């Protein structure tokens, strides 16, 4: 959990990746003592969101490549807790 | 030059001290023999720089090179920069030779483990002096040397690398041990000593009912030889002997003598032996009866002077070298580059301190396995208890440095082989994920050796917890 912005997230060595974790059947995620745990998922979806700032004069040039200026993605996982393990870390 | 004279003096001093024998008053003609032996081994190749005796060669006990010795060295005699380079090239010049030594040791071939004589008899060789008792390793041996001073002109030492392993070390040696007196040697069986030929063996082994106490002798060439399985308390190796061309009948013969544990180091395959004083044993579970060896039990040789009378895998037996190392705890290597070999389900606790790259091996009854699938392509051979893994020449390059900080997870490949029982496809895939969640979490996370713990009960590995969803 972040100190800076709140946002969860799932963090290795490689990096990170945002995430929106739900316990079972439409309850929400409640319990605080997940913070700093490991968590393995082998049922989870992987969602990407597009941006585009295009400028298309009309649909005949639909298939132009000087046309699109902005692109941006972001991409974050969504899957529920039961189908997941969460095991400790065993701190030394 | 007084220089030589002086180290004549403290070789002399140093043979008073930690090579006379506590048992007998010291027979001051112990030194003059020791200095004539040394100086014959020195003269004997004929490249002496000049000079009767080799002055750049300075004696140190086994508790010196324990102590002072902190980096892998070889020290062999009459070694100028002609023979080392050669040494070098033979070695492979990608490869980095061990350093060179110029050092003198004296010690006793001797089977025995320690003070604790009868406790750790485990069939190892072991050199013991006055200071303490070093392992090494020989290619073959003969059963009169042990329990006699043996001058040592080439071997090579070896120091633990990760300071995690609680190894003292070992040592290898290269050329036979030359005797430093004359020996004792006893006369063999002058009367002659008639034998039962393998086809004999099985006719009486077809007998079932005339085999009731009877102490007889056996003989025949050597066929297969088993594994050293190690138990709890007893240690027993299987030989068998049968008659070759055609080798398709064969007697099978338990060794389980402690004190004789030796001869796994001796027999070698194709030489027939003559093996005496042998009764009949009885093995639970199976019909079948497998003669004993007996206390007053003696390994002879076939001396024809006095002997009168769902896919499958293709069993074979292969000869390489060792080129590549791929997993070291995991007991994976690569043969000549292009095969791999899977030592994991045998017991080769023993096997990784001596076989490194450089090594040639001779094999015998594998298994050949093609198409195993799961990220591997290459054929690997992996060795079953039956047959065994016999060393034909040691190494010449010195170990990996790396090793010394991600190697050690050696319990848990051999829980997940002995204790689960898993498949080799299994086994392959467990390491190749077991190598990616390290390098995933590891070492900021958890340390390496934390992560692939032995999976003890109050504490088990996390390896093992996230392998197990598919495991299972």
């Amino acid at each position: 959990a972040s100190s800076h912005k709140g946002c969860l997230q799932l963090r290795d060595q490689s990096g990170s990746l945002p995430c929106l974790l739900l316990a079972k059947h439409s309850q929400p995620l409640s319990d605080p003592r997940l913070i700093g745990c490991l968590v393995r998922a082998e049922r989870f979806q992987l969602i990407v969101e597009r941006d585009v700032r295009s400028s298309f004069p009309s649909w005949k040039e639909l298939s132009m490549p000087g046309f699109i200026q902005k692109q941006q993605a972001r991409v974050y996982v969504q899957f529920f807790l039961a189908d997941a393990l969460i095991l400790p870390v065993p701190r030394p | 030059p007084s220089s030589e004279q002086a180290w004549l003096e403290d070789a002399q001093v140093f043979i008073q001290k930690t090579l006379c024998p506590a048992v007998k008053e010291p027979n001051v003609q112990l030194t003059p023999l020791v200095i004539d032996c040394v100086k014959t081994v020195w003269l004997s190749q004929g490249r002496n720089q000049g000079s009767t005796l080799p002055l750049s060669y300075s004696f140190v006990s086994v508790q010196d090179l324990k102590t002072h010795q902190r980096l892998p060295c070889c020290s062999h005699l009459s070694w100028s920069s002609s023979a080392y380079q050669a040494w070098a090239q033979e070695a492979g010049p990608n490869g980095n030779p061990l350093p060179r030594e110029q050092l003198l040791l004296l010690g006793t071939l001797t089977d025995l483990s320690a003070d604790l004589e009868q406790e750790c008899r485990n069939g190892s060789l072991y050199v013991r002096d006055n200071t303490g008792v070093l392992s090494c390793e020989l290619i073959d041996l003969d059963l009169s040397w042990l329990g006699h001073l043996f001058l040592f002109p080439r071997w090579s030492y070896l120091p633990p690398a990760r300071w995690n392993s609680s190894g003292e070390g070992h040592l290898e040696l290269w050329d036979a041990p030359v005797p430093v007196f004359p020996l004792t040697i006893s006369p063999g069986p002058v009367t002659p000593i008639p034998v039962l030929y393998p086809e004999s063996a099985s006719c009486l082994l077809r007998l079932r009912n005339k085999l009731r106490g009877v102490q007889r002798n056996l003989a025949g060439s050597l066929v297969r030889l088993s594994a050293l399985v190690k138990s709890k308390q007893k240690a027993y190796f299987i030989l068998s002997l049968g008659r070759s061309h055609p080798a398709v009948t064969h007697v099978s013969i338990i060794v389980q003598v402690p004190a004789q544990l030796v001869w796994h180091r001796a027999l070698r395959p194709g030489t027939a032996y003559v093996l005496t004083e042998l009764r009949v044993s009885k093995i639970r579970g199976q019909r079948q009866h497998v003669w004993m060896t007996s206390q007053s039990s003696r390994l002879l040789l076939l001396k024809p002077e006095c002997v009168q009378e769902v896919r499958y895998s293709r069993l074979l037996s292969y000869s390489g070298a060792v080129t590549g190392v791929l997993n070291e705890p995991a007991g994976l290597y690569e043969l000549d580059g292009q095969l791999g070999l899977c030592l994991a389900y045998q017991q080769f606790r023993g096997l990784r301190r001596v076989m490194r790259p450089g090594v040639c091996l001779q094999l015998q009854d594998v298994h050949l396995l093609q198409s195993v699938g799961g990220g591997t392509r290459r054929p690997v051979l992996a060795p079953c208890l039956r047959g065994a893994v016999l060393l034909q020449s040691f190494s010449r390059q010195k170990p990996g440095a790396h090793s010394s900080r991600q190697a050690y997870g050696a319990s848990l490949y051999e829980q997940l082989v002995w204790e689960r029982q898993l498949g080799l496809p299994l086994y392959l895939w467990a390491t190749k994920a077991l190598e990616e969640l390290a390098c995933k979490l590891c070492p900021h996370v958890l340390r390496h050796h934390q992560f692939l713990q032995h999976s003890s009960p109050g504490s088990p590995s996390l390896g093992l917890q996230l392998l197990a969803p598919t495991l299972d």
